[PDB]
């Protein structure tokens, strides 16, 4: 019932300020610690800083070199996060997390989902999809040259989820990523069910669902 | 009411409250933050 | 600043086996140390808080031990659902510095992949350019040789490949590896197939389309 979201601008240029807020549900901001963690693609975790608000007090990893803020606004039960004159180095999934204290022990019970940012010049653009038409036979969506990451695809809506494999994307010698999401499934249904793909890029607005049919 | 600020004393830790700095035993005092170990914490009186 | 050094890296093993998870710390950090399990694609979750205690709701399974610098994980009995990379995080002094992850994957028996094969769209044929992606859906092992062959010429150079995370129910990979040509070189051409090679195969499999087949 306790739940976290991150919420802010998945692209910042470099040299300038990233925004992200984690609204918070179920719980008042107003009696455990709040702080930032971060995570470069294929690399680690690393704290960025708490807030705390019985004793007022903020933390902040000295990694980030004062260039990161967080703020509460118990007004609408949300805290915040800046970080200043980013660089490729803050090009991370940014998790917003509760945490829990007994004495001197620590700990973060419940997470966000985590947004990514990617800091770069580059401007966004938004996919093509286009179709991978097919016992047991396989079909998919093919999403190709977009900028930044992520993309995220469903099948029905939601509605089909066993046997889909949305692969990781590929960057390619463009600049743009490019990915396949694919599901098997009997070819009994071939003929009787409709197979939609649900394609969501959001740094560019983007939204487009494409029929998958022989 | 009275707010400390302990540290280990180089069951009982060492105080400030507010430029006076007061001894005080563990178990009179309550964390009000997560304590450190080797720096200070605010703890605040049972007494309240 | 507090070092911490998980080991091993990587660690396969069988469902059922027990396996341990070591965090060492560079100076005594009286149990002051939180284990997270991350599934692929998705936030840390909390595991044990206090280097002994368990979450509420975390299995059994999953039981903490050490002091002073050396601290251990354990998971008592390995299921297929536990690959994640897991984190230990000290929260003896700020910063809070997190380890390095270990990666936790299952040694399951040979899986052959099926494989499929999927032309360039039609939609896609009038930008230009051409994709065509030949499909592994579920094998094991993750090593596996896909030689893409256009009219029985080996390309290379061409294609890209990208793998899925291992399953959380099957303990096996997918793997995509898409060729892209111009719309001229494509037509230029008659034949396209990929090869695949595996522990699981007698003999590499092929599977291949013909320009206007159906
Ligand atoms: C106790 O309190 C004050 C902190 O300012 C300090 O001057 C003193 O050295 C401390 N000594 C011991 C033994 O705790
Ligand atoms: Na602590």
């Amino acid at each position: 019932q306790v739940q976290l979201q991150e919420s802010g601008p998945g692209l910042v240029k470099p040299s300038e300020t990233l925004s992200l807020t984690c609204a918070v549900s179920g719980a008042s901001i107003s009696s455990n610690y709040w702080s930032w963690i971060r995570q470069p693609p294929g690399k680690g975790l690393e704290w960025i800083g708490r807030i705390y608000d019985p004793t007022d007090s903020t933390d902040y990893n000295p990694s980030l070199e004062s260039r990161a803020t967080i703020s509460k606004d118990t007004s609408k039960n949300h805290f915040s996060l800046t970080l200043s004159s980013v660089t490729a180095a803050d090009t991370a999934v940014y998790f917003c997390a509760r945490g829990l204290w007994s004495g001197y022990f620590f700990w973060f019970d419940v997470w966000g989902p985590g947004v990514l940012v990617t800091v770069s010049s580059a401007s966004t653009k938004g996919p093509s999809v286009f179709p991978l038409a097919p016992g047991t036979a396989a079909l998919g969506c093919l999403v190709k040259d977009y900028f930044p990451e992520p993309v995220t695809v469903s099948w029905n809506s939601g509605a089909l989820t066993s046997g889909v494999h949305t692969f990781p994307a590929v960057l390619q010698s463009s600049g743009l990523y490019s990915l396949s999401s694919v599901v098997t499934v009997p070819s009994s249904s071939l003929g009787t069910q409709t197979y939609i793909c649900n394609v969501n890029h959001k740094p560019s607005n983007t939204k487009v669902d494409k029929r998958v049919e022989p | 009411c009275v707010t400390l600020e302990c540290r280990q004393v180089n069951e009982i830790k060492n105080c400030s409250f507010n430029k006076v700095y007061a001894l005080f035993y563990r178990l009179d005092i309550v964390p009000l933050e997560e304590e450190r170990k080797g720096n200070s914490s605010k703890y605040r009186l049972i007494n309240c | 600043d507090i070092q911490m050094t998980q080991s091993p890296s990587s660690l396969s093993a069988s469902v059922g086996d027990s396996v341990t998870v070591t965090c060492r710390a560079s100076q005594g950090i009286d149990k002051e140390l939180s284990w997270y399990q991350q599934k692929p694609g998705k936030a840390p979750t909390l595991l044990i808080y206090a280097a002994s205690s368990l979450q509420t709701g975390v299995s059994s399974r999953f039981s903490g031990s050490g002091s002073g610098t050396d601290y251990t994980l354990t998971i008592s009995s390995l299921q297929p659902e536990d690959v994640a990379t897991y984190y230990c995080l000290q929260d003896y002094a700020t910063p809070y510095s997190f380890g390095q992850g270990t990666k936790v994957e299952i040694k399951r028996t040979v899986a052959a992949p099926s494989v499929f094969i999927f032309p360039p769209s039609d939609e896609q044929l009038k930008s230009g350019t051409a994709s065509v992606v030949c499909l592994l859906n579920n094998f094991y092992p993750r090593e596996a040789k896909v030689q893409w062959k256009v009219d029985n010429a080996l390309q290379s150079g061409n294609s890209q490949e990208s793998v899925t995370e291992q399953d959380s129910k099957d303990s096996t990979y997918s793997l995509s590896s898409t060729l892209t040509l111009s719309k001229a070189d494509y037509e230029k051409h008659k034949v396209y197939a990929c090869e695949v090679t595996h522990q699981g195969l007698s003999s590499p499999v092929t599977k291949s389309f013909n320009r206007g087949e159906c």
